[PDB]
């Protein structure tokens, strides 16, 4: 994607996520765990559902048209209900191609930018806490327990209170 | 000691492949079908009033051929004409068949109100062997075969006010005799003529004399034309011989009727949506079925499919 | 100390609602609609010519009945037909009038040439109190009313080269009496033909007699016929009865011109876009007021609004 | 948006700047105030402005057509003339559709993306001498008057003249 | 010290303007043509088959005009018919030539094939000084000029029954006379008539006796008329005059030919695509040559150029 | 471009880069030098080659059509088969005119997107051992040989051992 997220710093997928499409893993002094992000999630679903349908309206209702299979010669007026007919499908047929082409693209780069604005936006919370390792995973300078990650994920994080401790480790 | 967090995205042991603007081919987690490619192969007969023509076309309908008799004064919101429909009757052709099967098609039905011409000095309801009716000899139920009464064949001179609020379609005919022997036994001029005409409108038919291939026993033919009379005109009919004659008028429609040629059974189901294939489903925007469609149909492509991702890049 | 420094944008008290590939609806700064829903309700009369049939259509000026002869040798860009027309002269119909009609409305002019045709032993200017022109008899104003001349109607046979470097038109028709007797007074032989050719065309008409429904006094009719005939090539007029005679030709132009059914009255305006309705702006890209256009005009399209953002998101 | 700085980090918009799509608030040792910037607010609106007219060209001119309304049945030869109007106007009715949807998602993106270029540009001027509150908001490390207000935002500021100062402030 | 990484991209010497949705002109760095404009002026004889029609067009060649019967059982994928195109046999017309000339470039063949048609009582292989075939007189090839034998002309009445498995084109005339002298001289009744029929289809024409302009030494015409007959069909064909009989009929095939006019001369080399113009590549995917096109070709557009970027921003 | 990185933060290109789409420049105590990036070059060539393609399908093939051109008026049928052909060609032209304005600002924003996603990927390796200048150049804040500017372009740098070189140098 644009991005560079998925299927980029981030070496691979989680088959192990179960109830969201993007979330958290960490180690600390307790163990592991995971945790989905509801918000980022919720975002690109709502985003997504709706797609196919926003465009090409409901469908159309149509009757009585015009003939387009024939058991008899007839020539110049056959040869132009025809030629419509041909010329209406190839329209249609490009509409197609070209919607799906787009539309897909548009949600591969949206699915790829919810999941940097989350990176991007953990990050802005540990501040001067945290560092970068490339690969999706910030390396937390601090103690940081189950309530401190809960804190994290729920966006109420607070940098102030571990700067002392967090450059301690790092500097 | 420290911690660390790894940010990450859901992933799935098989995904679906599909096309970008970027990629012939990428693994997503979802996707779902844009094309309907399949149907049940039956008509289903709701929503919409279907009327399965069985043995019949819907102009022999029309015209009252004794074996398809049994569609009269019907409705429909779409006709279904079989492809084993045969003709039972006197042989016949229609200039500009193609547009009197359309525009009764459209119109819906097959309500016909009979009226009661006086045809003076000329025998009425003539019929034929190649034409039965029951056990015995007959002709299409809403036309008229006139004759000559004893040795002559009057001028025909009759009016029809249209003082309703609807238009009336009026179908006639014209008889082509085999032979000279034939017209002057029917007719007694040795020419007939038949014209038909409203305040606005008129047609004029010039009979045929001579053979035509062999059909149901009879070298004659009858064509078959058509006029529409409008609320506040008048139908004049002036014939001295060949005439065949309108019993009354169809009453016209404006609505969502139409007609489609099937081979297809008729089935007990609901759909919206009907191809000569079958029945097919409307949930999808598209459909590789058949370029022939009614009622609320998804457009018609010639892919025969196309993937729209629902999730996102799948990376196991 | 130190400072704080903050980046942001805009945002107004309210904005406009749009749909985008995310959103069905979502609030921006701004929008701007992209569909022309209104009309004055007025045809403006620049920059295109506009000609007002008032009680003519534009066949029935073609032809020169009476009423209508205030229209001679006119031009136009745009002819508008008013549902308030009406004929006042001899009973006629047109085979293929909507042809007629269009390709004489593109033309853009009614201009008229004179030609000095013979037409040895018939009677001209042949006149009906179905289309009285002051108090006396007349007839359509281009066409010539052929009858016998004596006791006899001989077999008409006059021709007109083209000299000209553009197309003529000519029209001509064929008379259809309501009987044997009328027939035989007017034209002598019992039955006529008219025959119209070029050096790659050819037209034979046989006249219908019968009775028809009464229209201005008269069970007859006229049948109007045509034939464009090129430079460098001929017409040839053959008829030994019933026919209607051009006069001369029409100067065919090719061009912008075309032909509207309207009720819209005519204001002094400006205006690049016409519609039945009137004229409408031609500043957005499309419009829903109607499928028939003349002119510079948005595309018509189903949608009564589109709305297109111009600002960002509206985030209060 | 994909950048997730217009209703994202930055939590709303300035119904108070009438000036300008983008700029600058700040709070110093002289009081606070607010400018547009006008670069960033131009790059949005040159692309916005001539939008619909790079597609759809001019208007098309158009003279005589065929007829569109009738006013007696004719089968076969109105049925094609309903026809291919009809079709006409479905496709041209999609084409509209698709065109205002792909212009509103394209004009919001971008108009996300030019705050967040503006952001990433500030930044990188005010290097080791500022952190991102996470807000769009730069937290200055050194004491600092109008005049250095104002060498930021035209983009002249000098970030090693306080680096000395803002690291001993910071850390 | 210290080093320092610097990220860059390239950029080009000149580079090239395209059109974005933000820009309305943008270097880049490298674009493609997607409007294909130009024609080296030949049409290419392969893939397609090609046939120059040379100085005949397509019906000529049917009828068998004699300068035109080098072209007997030709078969082609393309027919091109020049603008210097002329007849040199006797003056005709076709009504719905047009019809005529698209279902046979359609089926894609001239072969024809004798069948022994027995014409009683009257005399075969008429011919004209109109038409001349060599230094004598002649006629078309197809075509049998039927004329009185002795002092009278009986009515003709033959069968000919399709027991083949495709459908055959059987092609046939009508004489129409400059005098009453003339069409008695020939066909001794002062009028004809003839009547071409299927099991499901009738013609019937009237001769018109009467001048159209004189063409090569003729004022009179013939019109040509065609039926086709389907497997397990019959012809029947039935005349006391005028009749202009088929020789046989034409195969009818199904497939990929067409027709086309142009003056393009004809080259051997190997395109897919073929216009007016000449031959054009087919590797972009529109065309601004023309709307008439054969083959595979690309689409037809309004526009002479269109770029697509194939690079980046180029910033030297 | 919506990144800001080409015709941005990077104020201009090289001419200079012949064998790349993008790549590296560096100053050390051993002179100077240039490499183009190989992935990034390769994952933009192949969405830029594959692109008229994708879209459009093949060529579509077409025989007998109707006539376009007419050499008598004649009325209503002639103009029906004038409005048709005309509706198709407006059409096209359309969809021609779209695809070329979507596609081009794709390849704009794509283009611009590899370049900053190359300058993220450096940084990110380089961890808290350089600082970003603001021109699309890194500084780096210790002694860094030619092998270990190869180290960065090929992938192996190991920030953990000049991180502390690196630190004393930045903030003392
Ligand atoms: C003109 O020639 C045609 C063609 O020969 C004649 O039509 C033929 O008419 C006879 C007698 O009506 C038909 O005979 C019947 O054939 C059917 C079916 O084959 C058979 O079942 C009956 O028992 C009877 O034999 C014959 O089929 C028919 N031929 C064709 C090709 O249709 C026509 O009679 C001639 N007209 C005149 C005035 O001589
Ligand atoms: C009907 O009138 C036309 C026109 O006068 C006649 O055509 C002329 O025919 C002669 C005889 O061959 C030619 O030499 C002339 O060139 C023709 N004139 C024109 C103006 O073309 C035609 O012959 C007449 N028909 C009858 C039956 O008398
Ligand atoms: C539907 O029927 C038509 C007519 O025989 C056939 O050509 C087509 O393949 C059928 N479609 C499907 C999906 O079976
Ligand atoms: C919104 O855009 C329209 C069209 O460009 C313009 O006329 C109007 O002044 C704009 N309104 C504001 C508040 O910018
Ligand atoms: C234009 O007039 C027609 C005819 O009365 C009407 O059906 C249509 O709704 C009108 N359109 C508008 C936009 O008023
Ligand atoms: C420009 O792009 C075309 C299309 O792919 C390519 O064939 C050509 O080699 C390119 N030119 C340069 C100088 O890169
Ligand atoms: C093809 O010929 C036509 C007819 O003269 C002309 O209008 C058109 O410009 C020509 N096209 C090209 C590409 O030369």
């Amino acid at each position: 994607g644009l991005f560079g997220a998925i299927a980029g710093f981030i070496e691979n997928g989680w088959e192990g996520m179960i109830d969201g499409w993007y979330g958290f893993r960490h180690q600390n002094s307790e163990g592991t765990g995971q945790a989905a992000d509801l918000k980022s999630t919720q975002a690109a679903i709502d985003c997504i559902n709706g797609k196919l349908n926003r465009v090409i309206e409901k469908t159309n209702e149509k009757f009585h048209q015009i003939e387009k299979e024939f058991s008899e010669v007839e020539g110049r007026i056959q040869d132009l209900e025809k030629y419509v007919e041909d010329t209406k499908i190839d329209l249609w047929s490009y509409n197609a191609e070209l919607l799906v082409a787009l539309e897909n693209q548009h949600t591969i780069d949206l699915t790829d930018s919810e999941m940097n604005k989350l990176f991007e936006k953990t990050g802005r919370q540990l501040r001067e806490n945290a560092e970068d390792m490339g690969n999706g995973c910030f390396k937390i300078y601090h103690k940081c327990d189950n309530a401190c990650i809960e804190s994290i994920r729920n966006g109420t994080y607070d940098h102030d209170v571990y700067r002392d401790e967090a450059l301690n480790n790092r500097f | 000691p420290g911690a660390t967090l790894c940010l990450g995205h859901h992933a799935v042991p098989n995904g679906t492949l599909v096309k970008t603007i970027c990629d012939d081919q990428i693994e997503v987690t979802n996707a779902t079908e844009l094309v309907q490619s399949s149907s049940t192969g039956k008509i289903c007969n709701n929503p919409h009033r279907i009327l399965d023509g069985i043995d019949c076309t819907l102009i022999d309908a029309l015209l009252g051929d004794p074996h398809c008799d049994v569609f009269q004064n019907e409705t429909w919101d779409l006709f279904v004409e079989r492809s084993k429909a045969f003709s039972n009757c006197y042989p016949y052709d229609v200039p500009d068949y193609a547009s009197l099967r359309s525009l009764v098609a459209s119109s819906g039905t097959l309500e016909f109100i009979t009226e009661g011409f006086t045809w003076t000095g000329v025998t009425q309801n003539g019929g034929s062997n190649a034409c039965k009716r029951g056990p015995g000899s007959g002709f299409f139920s809403r036309l008229n075969w006139l004759t000559k009464s004893g040795s002559t064949y009057p001028v025909l001179n009759v009016t029809m006010p249209n003082n309703d609020n609807f238009d009336k379609l009026y179908i006639w005919g014209v008889h082509h005799p085999s032979t000279n022997q034939e017209q002057t036994s029917l007719y007694v001029q040795a020419s007939g003529r038949v014209t038909v005409s409203t305040r606005r409108s008129q047609q004029t038919i010039i009979p045929n004399i001579g053979s035509r291939p062999w059909v149901r026993g009879l070298s004659s033919r009858i064509s078959i034309y058509w006029t529409i009379v409008k609320p506040g005109d008048v139908l004049v009919i002036n014939s001295n011989g060949n005439l065949i004659a309108p019993r009354g008028y169809f009453k016209m429609r404006t609505g969502k009727s139409s007609i489609m040629r099937s081979d297809a059974p008729i089935d007990t189901c609901i759909s919206e949506c009907i191809t000569p294939n079958g029945s097919i489903p409307n949930d999808k925007p598209f459909q590789n079925v058949n370029k022939i469609t009614y009622g609320a149909c998804p457009k018609y492509v010639k892919q025969n499919t196309l993937k729209l991702a629902t999730g996102m890049r799948n990376v196991p």
